[PDB]
């Protein structure tokens, strides 16, 4: 089984 | 002392490797990162330095990351006025005009080459079944080279003339490149990707993470391949 | 009346980058961002679940290039040094001669970055000692545990020496077989 | 020395579980210095500014669907997901604790007796620890140093009580705990 990460949104530049 | 020469049981067999050989083929067929005297211009992580080189080639880049072992080696560089020279990776190359990453592949530019463009010629023997098959030289522009330097043009050279390695497979089981400095000292590097199947390209090229250098007038190289059966 | 945390953090300009996994309050993993590897709290977490190291590298490159946003956005607003809390406890009731644990637990305290050392009779100590990552906090604080394996006797007495930038000067929490 | 400003940027991404995973909440949040700038609570639906310096990401953020979406999914794809992965080793893990009773080092007033029951080495931190005097519970005189969470997925816990000890009297700690099927008992013969 694995475990998944959520990914980090981008701020706008 | 230096470091023990490979056992059948030490070295990666391309029979236990069912991945696609064509992703270790890649980082060695006339593949490479080049430039000379530049100086870095950020870091991501405090052992690695980011330059500014771009590609001259097909332009898939214009900003390149490259690893070392540890922050005192980039701490060494970091100000230096270097040339660079590896072999780079795009899968998983991460960090913040194109990127792409690699690591070691440093030297200062200082007085590091010859005058008036001359190539220093550095022996390689081939041994196919603990027998010498081939003999050559690759050249450099530098007195104090990285192994990893050596190994790339050692490897593209037999690419296209052993096929060292092939879209899926390889003629050979094991392989492993020895260096032989002037002053005894020998340390190897294992030219078969990991078992299983699956390339992991920028665990595989972490070793170059010492960014070992070697006299390039006084070093040499053998190349110690075998075939499954013979 | 469970909760899993994923905690990331990127420090500038110490360049720290962090990416773990927490569950009510334990650390599951980290990952190693140098060896690119995950790093399990506990041995056998290991063989039961997997986590591609990769992501948390895709993810810290993220965090970065916002951390250096933000930097912009408030003005180049430094962060406030928060001084640590620290408690020095065996892990489990201390007999003479019996195999214990002493623990350093350096708790509410940011940014994230602390020098700890173990003085036995006032000598440094490095034998069997290990440490975890930085632990998030609700307050977005953080938490640390530094351990000291050891063989109680009267005549060894133990300090954990911990430095931060919040604290004037180094704090030493003294330990010694109280009879 | 070394006297340079600090920044430091944080991502925590929270699934909070009730009953198992029957109602599961996502809370995603950044958090500049010390300051959480921006969030996105699952049960509001999406990103809210909670100070003037995330205003500019909630802004940005909402406006992008895709990214939107998968925040809205992820209670499913991603917080139940890991509690399914976890589950055996986590939310199951079980180590009974150790149980000891003795009088404590300190005894201040005189004519009594202040007894220590320790409890350590025990996972997970749910548990109930009671003095009883003849079968009969106490609730006075009853002080704790509370939950300790060692950092190594065990816990530990001291829980005094201040007696005027009468020969023949038998002061037992009870610990309920979800390594046990029935309460563990150690007792103090006065």
């Amino acid at each position: 089984p694995e475990v998944i990460p959520m990914f980090s949104a981008l701020s706008e530049g | 002392e230096s470091q023990p020469d490979p056992m059948p049981d030490d070295l990666h067999k391309s029979s236990e490797f069912t991945g696609t050989m064509g992703n270790m083929k890649y980082l060695y067929d006339d593949h490479y990162v080049s430039a000379t005297k530049v100086k870095s211009v950020d870091s991501f992580f405090k052992w690695d330095l980011i330059y500014n080189i771009s590609d001259k080639k097909l332009k898939n880049y214009d900003k390149v990351k490259t690893e070392l072992l540890n922050e005192d080696l980039a701490k060494k560089y970091k100000d230096e006025v270097v040339d660079v020279y590896g072999s780079n990776y795009y899968v998983n190359c991460y960090f913040s005009g194109g990127k792409t990453c690699m690591y070691g592949g440093i030297t200062k530019h200082e007085g590091n080459h010859f005058d008036n463009g001359n190539l220093q010629n550095v022996l390689v023997r081939v041994y196919e079944n603990k027998r010498n098959t081939i003999s050559f030289e690759v050249q450099t522009d530098k007195k104090s080279v990285t192994a990893q330097e050596l190994d790339i043009k050692a490897r593209n050279f037999l690419i296209n003339k052993k096929n060292l390695y092939e879209f899926n497979s390889s003629p050979y089981e094991t392989g492993y490149i020895k260096f032989i400095e002037n002053n005894g000292n020998t340390f190897w590097y294992d030219m078969m990707p990991a078992p299983g199947d699956k390339f992991d390209q920028s665990k595989y090229l972490m070793m170059y993470n010492d960014n070992k250098t070697v006299d390039s007038k006084s070093v040499k190289i053998e190349v110690h391949l075998t075939t499954k059966n013979g | 009346e469970h909760v899993i945390i994923q905690a990331e953090f990127y420090l500038n300009p110490d360049q720290s980058g962090e990416f773990m996994f927490d569950f009510d309050g334990d650390e599951i993993f980290h990952v190693d961002m140098a060896k690119k590897e995950t790093v399990w709290r506990l041995e056998e977490f290991g063989r039961f679940a997997s986590f591609e190291a990769q992501g948390a590298l895709a993810n810290i490159a993220v965090d970065k290039a916002n951390l250096e946003i933000m930097t912009k956005r408030s003005n180049y607003t430094p962060i406030t040094n928060v001084p640590p809390e620290v408690t020095v406890l065996t892990n489990s009731p201390v007999e003479l001669r019996e195999p214990n644990v002493l623990i350093c637990f350096i708790d509410k305290f940011t940014p994230p970055v602390v020098n700890v050392t173990w003085l036995r009779n006032g000598k440094p100590v490095t034998t069997g000692v290990s440490e975890t990552v930085f632990l998030p906090r609700e307050d977005h604080l953080f938490r640390k545990f530094h351990y000291l394996p050891f063989l109680p006797s009267t005549e060894d007495v133990y300090d954990c020496r911990v430095e931060h930038w919040g604290l004037d000067e180094p704090l030493l929490k003294h330990w010694e077989f109280d009879a | 020395g070394d006297t340079r400003p600090r920044f430091l940027w944080q991502l925590k991404f929270e699934c909070h579980f009730f009953n198992g995973t029957e109602r599961v909440r996502l809370l995603e949040r950044c958090i500049y210095n010390q300051e959480e700038s921006v969030r996105f609570d699952s049960d509001v639906g999406e990103y809210r500014a909670v100070t003037e310096l995330g205003r500019p990401d909630a802004e940005y953020w909402n406006s992008q669907k895709d990214l939107l979406e998968q925040r809205r999914a992820a209670v499913d794809t991603y917080c139940r997901h890991n509690y399914g992965v976890g589950e055996s080793f986590t939310v199951q893990r079980r180590v009974e604790p150790k149980v000891t009773v003795y009088p404590s080092k300190t005894q201040p007033l005189q004519h009594h007796n202040l007894l220590v029951c320790s409890v350590s080495g025990f996972y997970p931190g749910s548990i109930e620890v009671r003095w009883f005097r003849n079968g009969q519970e106490e609730k006075a005189g009853v002080v704790s140093t509370g939950l300790i969470q060692n950092g190594d997925w065990t816990f530990q816990t001291l829980v005094m009580l201040e007696t005027v000890p009468r020969s023949g009297e038998v002061y037992t700690c009870q610990v309920e705990h979800p390594s046990v099927t029935s309460p563990l008992t150690v007792e103090w013969r006065a």
